[PDB]
């Protein structure tokens, strides 16, 4: 996980069809002392893109990734499916997957304020948590209602078209979600947010 | 979907079924009160939407189909069983 | 002995559940009878019409432990086909006689042994005659049940049950313990001329 | 272990054959009948003895098999394995050339009341008359020659066991 | 296997599924010795009631299948199997000999070029559960798998009279008067030794 | 079983292997009571009663009882925990019941106490032992009177009889047939076979006490005049 | 089974209290406090006795638990379970309406040297003095009255246990308790 | 008891003998190998044991490059309390109602009259090794450790802090 | 393995099947102590007799292969292996040095830059590390994969002089006079640090 | 015994079973002899040409159990290379001597004991002379096969194996028990001048 | 436990050395040399003694492997692990500063005839002369002083065991 680079080279190449990002903002070593419960350290990290690798080789066809180096990729730090490759000058190059891409945040180099403005990039959808009861007809569980804010494109289609089939959900629809179904987020204004994958998207409500 | 709102029509990639419960609970004082867990629940489809992402379901409303033993969620709405079945877990109709 | 024999014996018993064959082995104890009661109600649940080939091989056991084995076969919906392999006891041949009429089979070299149930009494003087009434309750009901299975009278049963009596499979057809004998046809052996 | 050879239609009559030890073998003899009633079944015998009421349940379960029966002796057959060695099909009973074969009357015990000695002596005489009829069948020997040999302990080599009728072919050469 | 109330009887299998009835339990060929439930070597040798969208087989065909082919159902007062199109072998003729099978899918029926006497009368043999080497001669071959690129079916490069090597425990074994007959994949052939 | 008891279980599936026999029967809301009722297995029956309580609050939890006795306080903890739950409990009597297992089959709900044909039931005063000094002998007789007064009003609530009938029955060793226990109110329904209506010798002695059968006309019953 | 009650934060204290059975309850009690310090923990005590050395570790484990604890007495509570019965939070102490409560001093054997006897003689007296002053806190009873009731080897019905201060509530509406 | 192994908790229960000491140091080889920074908390509950078995687990805890924590559970009689005092200063915790007993360890002398005097010198060497190491852990003089170790002396957890057996107590 | 019958005198593989001959039965390379149980760190690489329908395998190649590549057979007294084209590491040159073993499949050979002793002579409370991070450097690259769009084999962007933080226990391991040589996946390069 | 060491012992004998290494477990009786003959009759599935390594360590045992291992070692197609490490008894050294000629290896620190086999006799008067004749028959067959393996005379075996006779493999290579010793070449030490 | 470190060649000689206990050490020793003959194998020592022929079986099996051998002593080693402590090569024989080193001559056993006593007498006289040749090899000590050291029981501290030649280093330095 925390591997040291050799000395005579510093330019890290990605893991083929993966995403290479860098983040050192809003860590433990920061200027803020008073903070929110630990979803504040689970905020959008705003990882700046250094270099993008090649496409997906797979079984014999090149697949695109639909990303640009001029953006700030959000990834989950508790979901340790990545590598923490640190340089000698304090720079830490983090190599994440395409499934770890949460989305883009406008005015990304700030605190957790633009969480309602999160636009997803990979197969994820942003759901606003509605202040209702959790389980009332149970005794087995019951999901909580939620409202869609922003939608993202889905996965790559293996047909001859080669287009990314988007999520059929729309902003403004009522849906359902579970407490262990995705990554929970918290805003200082009191509103809560969650991001689910497209395979966990079941129906509207 | 069938608890908070009255519009219980699901999305185009799934349908809703109602399993039928038999009277095996009466003979529980002598025998085992229910069947072992198995497939072929023999449920009638309440809402039918044919076209989806996977292969379609050329079936009418009220008919009965076969189900797989996995890849489905279970819920109880108004004292009856409701299983969230996918469109790819359907093999054919029964008699 | 070593548990490798127990592990290879646990496998072939588990294959017998797929062929609807239960196992009654060893001495009839209180814990083993509870393992056999729960295995009979499960075979009815997968199918309530197919028979259950009960394997009976027991050298003895308790009297009240086999009483739970007896009445659980008469109330279930399919018939239970009982077979005698090796040796039957006083609590073993009572399982043999409790089968369905016309489906009780045996092998020609097995032994069928029947006697009155054993036991003992110890305690005060009132505790002797009460515990004697418990064994006589077990004596009169086994003689009452065997008269209905074999079709014989009441007095001819207790004249043979009071002592240890062994039975041959050739005479068990004439007496009424088993109904038929399952065996392969013999080879065409030439005589000595 | 022994599970790799159980799928290859091989059973092992190992150890002292008790009431539970005989129950493990005769339960396996009907599973191999249920798997294939056409292929051969080989029985490996290595036992120092046992009771008559448990070892008689192995003989009729072996004779219930409609397929061919192969019986091979490996080591010791003391008063119980020698009866099951000849109980197989003729032309398939074989033995190793340095194994010991002991034939003997089946053991029995008598206790309890004096009226139980009436019953315990009759089942010994019934088991003696039953085993001497079977042992004179596949060996082609008269009843006078069987009873005078099984009265005491009689160890024998597979050389004279071939002409007696317990085995059919020597598999170890000479 | 669950009992079904008979409502309408309009079975229409979606996809390539095929509903097929088991004909008999081999007409009690081994009846007389204890009547045992034994290993079945002919799974669902019966006629098809409903085809669905399958095109390789007709309705009134008597087709053999595999042991794990589909989920068993108790419809019509009898046992029934609902299986797909990927596991079909071929139709039976008027004679029930297993050597006369032509493959109707991506299957190859082979016999097995082995000696007719391996036990030599009951010698002390063991370790005959080989995995890598085996032999087999071909009696008939069918049409191969549907190629997704050209949208056409191609015959595999194998003749009908050569001895070809294959892999152990792949496919279903059959017996015709002592002669073994195994059906393998298409796609289970290694080299023709002829 | 004299030497060893093998694991009599069945778990079979097309894809995965299932659990053993007692784990599968516990998932179907069926509890088995076997062996001596000590303090160790008393937490197994109460703990499984609390396990099936959280699963469903309306389904009938079934308990199968087959025990030749047990500890008097460990058998006391399973009764009052069975009466302090929401759903009804259907009890089935297996084998024999000796003064402690007859209490838990009588502690079931009314209309669900099912006993078999050849089940043995027994009701007596609790036993005990004297220990040491007179300050503990007086503590012993006050303990045996406390166990007798608790078990007296247990049968008054479940059967509805009088306290004089309990003291005349629990004075000595009294074994009851289910045909006799149906008159006493211990059970609710007799379980028979396919038309099995055999008369046990306890009812033949009961028929001799009322004057229905004599020695000259024994009827279609078993012989009882061999005393 | 026992694992189904563990995820619902309910543990069982059954059988004789030993040293091997002591730390099994302490190790699972701190795991529930680290998972949720707000949710209550329900225990079930059925013990016919135990050692005074291992039984005090169960009392210190419940005092180490930051969350509230609930007790339930079924079966027996003899000289160790009755001490762990009242040791929970006041107002959340329930039991069966017919369970028995035994308040008696623990036992012990002494052998060896002459200086060795007088060490363990005052040790079991210090265990008797510490068990009396701890059980007198949550019972709201004087020390002179609670030190003589533990000397009498007589069991206690749950009817008189309520005004004694050892227990708070009885499951069953307090009418099913038989004298 | 397998859930404590992932939480870096080992259990010292019962009397210490040869197969327990081989299992206890085997869990200590694995917990330092996965992480050399996080501490290891041990619950000690022992009524005594062998002389060389308690000394086989004492030295391997000193080789652990992070510090360890020892918590008394119930009672430690003359062998477990030595494992408590050998911990890190500031990490020796105990229950408020536990018990600490300090005594010379048990041990026999079987053999010849020449043999029982040469093996009692090892017991006298074990007494100088145990009291010599315990005096450096508690900060007291050499005379007061050899004065109370001959007879059994029980110590309250309140007076164990001023004597130097433990460092603090977990009350919460 | 089994002895083959003298019936055909012909071998014609189909598909991705390449026949290879075994060099020798250990070639007495461990002589002097004669070592009846010793190390076998080479899976008997040899020459090629038949090609079949192989794509990149040539007839004159000295093909190295995995131990579980195919079925063993005794062709005329000599052992033979019918390997698959999917799990080939590479081909061997004229010299017996393993540094010249150029790959022809989806494999990448590396040298290795690990420590020779993680214990440094032997120290207690040690010998455990994470299985994923390690160090190694590439010497040569093999062939790439076929592309669907251009119908040609294209190679990934990797050079012959980069150090790679690869993954342990992938492929196999060999030794050349103390110098290690490891083959990894293609698909095993975390960074091209050159 | 400790049950924790059983699964660790079962793991190391199964990993050596893939490398064709068998083990003689303790005294030779009926439970291991059926397990050992199951191991020699399974190693031929991989290859029947390469040798079979046999770890030999037995402190004693019965007579007829070791004879069931002796006949199968000389009957199977691959050669069986025995290896005695530790202590070999009279039945253990006979298993070591029953290997392939020229492939019987060992180490020069073991102890080789050969004697007439132990036994007993119990019964009537004619029962004593019957059971004494089969011991003398087992005396003749054990000393007869050792005279063919070592190449010595008939009188040499009966006069050396009459009592307990312990040997070293440095002197057993002269008699004919061990064919060759297995030891690594040591570096020459600078001795005193 | 023990299986979590067995893949890195960790051998624990726990408990008394018996016929079944030492055989588990020998059977796992042949596994470690067959998988890799170039890296070292570590053997831990914590045992109060054992048998003479079983405890000798660990020494010659460790000399059978061609790799390097490290030996560490934990606690007490009484004439079986202490003989196995110095059995490794020079330079890699480390010991704990508080571990007890016990030197003792092994025992014997004989039950039968008086001529069977003298057979076991010269059998243990050969074993006593065997280990004195072995223990004088890795210690550079003459045979005169090494025979009297095994006469009486002597518990040795590792401070004097370094100059005696039995161990090589001390873990920790003090």
């Amino acid at each position: 996980e925390a591997i040291s680079v050799p000395a005579p080279f510093t330019k890290v190449a990605p893991k083929g069809d993966r995403v290479l990002v860098k983040v050192a903002e809003e860590e433990v070593k920061t200027r803020g002392g008073i903070l929110l419960p630990p979803s504040a350290i689970k905020k959008p990290t705003s990882g700046e893109v250094v270099q993008l690798g090649d496409g997906r080789v797979g079984d014999g066809e090149v697949r695109p990734f639909y990303l640009q180096p001029g953006q700030t990729v959000v990834y989950s730090k508790f979901g340790f499916m990545y590598q923490d490759l640190k340089l000698s000058n304090g720079e830490e190059y983090i190599l994440i997957r395409e499934d770890d891409v949460i989305g883009i945040m406008p005015r990304a180099n700030a605190q957790a304020d633009d969480v309602p403005e999160l636009q997803p990039l990979a197969d994820r959808v942003l759901i606003k948590v509605e202040e209702v009861a959790d389980v009332t007809m149970g005794g087995k569980e019951r999901p909580l209602s939620g409202t869609v804010v922003r939608v993202g494109p889905g996965k790559y289609d293996k047909d001859a078209e080669g287009k990314r089939r988007t999520v059929p959900l729309a902003p403004g629809d009522k849906v359902l979600y579970f407490k262990y179904a995705g990554d929970n987020m918290e805003t200082p204004s009191g509103d809560k947010f969650v991001v689910l994958r497209s395979d966990d998207v079941l129906c509207k409500a | 979907a069938a608890l908070d709102i009255t519009k219980m029509t699901p999305i185009h990639d799934r349908v809703l079924i109602r399993p039928i419960e038999e009277e095996q609970k009466t003979a529980g004082g002598i025998l085992l009160p229910k069947a072992p867990p198995k497939a072929n629940s023999d449920a009638h489809i309440g809402e039918v939407l044919a076209v989806g992402s996977d292969v379609t379901l050329a079936v009418a409303k009220g008919d009965m189909v076969v189900f797989q033993k996995y890849a489905m969620a279970e819920v109880e709405v108004k004292e009856g069983q409701i299983i969230f079945v996918a469109e790819k877990s359907i093999m054919g109709k029964l008699e | 002995p070593n548990p490798l024999v127990i592990e290879r014996f646990q496998g072939v018993v588990s294959q017998l559940f797929q062929q609807r064959i239960v196992r009654l082995g060893g001495a009839v104890d209180d814990d083993m009878a509870n393992l056999l009661v729960a295995q009979l109600l499960y075979l009815d649940s997968v199918d309530n019409k197919r028979d259950i080939t009960m394997y009976v091989n027991s050298p003895g056991g308790s009297v009240t432990a086999g009483m739970a084995v007896f009445d659980t076969m008469r109330h279930i919906r399919p018939d239970v086909s009982t077979c005698c392999i090796g040796l039957a006891a006083s609590m073993g041949a009572f399982i043999l006689a409790s089968g369905q009429a016309g489906k009780r089979y045996s092998l020609p070299n097995s032994r069928i042994m029947i006697h009155q149930p054993l036991g003992g009494a110890q305690g005060q003087a009132t505790d002797i005659e009460i515990q004697a009434n418990e064994i006589l309750h077990h004596k009169l009901t086994l003689n009452g049940y065997l008269a209905q299975f074999t079709g014989q009278s009441m007095e001819t049963i207790t004249k043979d049950t009071d002592r240890d009596f062994f039975m041959s499979p050739q005479e068990a057809i004439e007496y009424g313990l088993v109904d038929a004998i399952i065996s392969k046809p013999q080879m065409l052996q030439s005589r000595e001329v | 272990p022994f599970g790799l050879l159980l799928r290859q239609r091989i059973v092992f009559l190992g150890g002292e054959v008790e009431d539970f030890g005989a129950d493990a073998i005769i339960s396996q003899l009907l599973l191999l009948d249920s798997q294939d009633p056409t292929k051969d079944i080989k029985i490996f015998i290595n036992s120092p003895g046992g009771s008559v009421t448990a070892g008689m349940g192995i003989y009729d379960a072996m004779m219930l098999c409609r397929a061919d029966v192969n019986t091979y002796c490996f080591g010791l057959a003391a008063s119980m394995g020698a009866f099951l060695l000849g109980a197989g099909k003729r032309g398939k009973r074989n033995s190793m050339p340095n194994s010991r074969i002991m034939i003997h009357q089946p053991l029995g015990g008598a206790s309890g009341q004096a009226v139980d000695i009436e019953i315990q002596a009759k089942e010994i005489m019934y088991h003696k008359a039953n085993l001497n009829r079977i042992m004179a069948d596949y060996c082609q020997q008269p009843l006078s020659k069987i009873e005078e040999d099984t009265d005491r302990d009689r160890y024998m080599s597979p050389l004279e066991a071939k002409e007696y009728g317990l085995i059919d072919h020597i598999i170890g050469g000479e | 296997a669950t009992p079904v109330p008979k409502q309408f009887k309009a079975v229409k299998p979606v996809g390539d599924r095929v509903l097929v009835k088991v004909d008999k339990e081999e007409a009690k060929s081994v009846g007389g010795v204890l009547l045992p439930a034994s290993v079945r070597n002919k799974p669902t040798a019966g006629s098809i009631i409903a085809l669905g969208d399958a095109k390789s087989v007709k309705l009134s065909d008597k087709v053999i299948y595999s042991k794990f082919a589909g989920t068993e159902l108790e419809l019509g007062g009898a046992e029934h199997v609902l299986l797909k199109e990927e596991d079909v072998i071929g139709v039976l003729s008027a004679s029930e000999k297993i050597a006369q099978l032509k493959p109707l899918s991506d299957r190859i029926l082979i016999k097995g070029a082995k000696a007719e006497d391996k036990t030599s009368g009951g010698v002390l043999l063991a370790t005959e559960s080989a995995e890598k080497p085996t032999f087999g001669t071909v009696v008939a071959v069918g049409e191969g798998r549907e190629d997704e690129e050209t949208k056409a079916l191609v015959k595999p490069n194998v003749t009908v009279g050569a001895t070809v090597m294959y892999s152990k425990y792949s496919g279903t074994e059959f017996e015709e008067d002592g002669d073994n007959y195994i059906v393998v994949r298409e796609s289970d052939i290694l080299a023709q030794l002829s | 079983s004299p030497v060893v008891t093998p694991d009599i279980q069945i778990g079979h599936g097309e894809d995965a292997i299932e659990m053993d026999l007692y784990r599968y029967l516990l998932s179907n809301r069926i509890i088995f009571i076997g062996g001596y009722i000590n303090d160790k297995m008393a937490t197994q029956i109460v703990g499984s009663l609390m396990a099936l309580e959280a699963v469903d609050e309306n389904e009938d939890i079934r308990i199968y009882i087959n025990s030749p006795g047990g500890q008097p306080y460990s058998v006391l903890g399973v009764v009052d925990a069975m009466q302090s739950i929401k759903p009804d409990v259907q009890t089935v009597a297996l084998g024999a019941c000796y003064s402690y297992a007859s209490l838990v089959v009588a502690a079931g709900t009314k209309g669900k106490r099912y006993a078999m044909k050849n089940t043995r039931l027994m009701m007596t005063q609790p036993m005990g032992g004297s220990q040491g000094d007179i300050y503990q002998i007086k503590a012993t007789v006050e303990e045996l009177n406390a166990l007798y007064q608790i078990f007296s009003r247990y049968y008054m609530k479940f059967t509805g009889m009088n306290q004089d009938q309990i003291e005349q029955a629990t004075c000595r060793d009294h074994f009851m047939t289910p045909e006799q226990a149906k008159l006493e109110g211990l059970i609710d329904e007799i379980i028979r076979g396919k038309g099995d209506y055999t008369v046990p010798p306890a009812i033949v002695r009961q028929f001799r006490e009322v004057g229905l059968v004599d020695d000259l006309t024994p009827g279609p019953f078993l012989k009882v005049d061999c005393n």
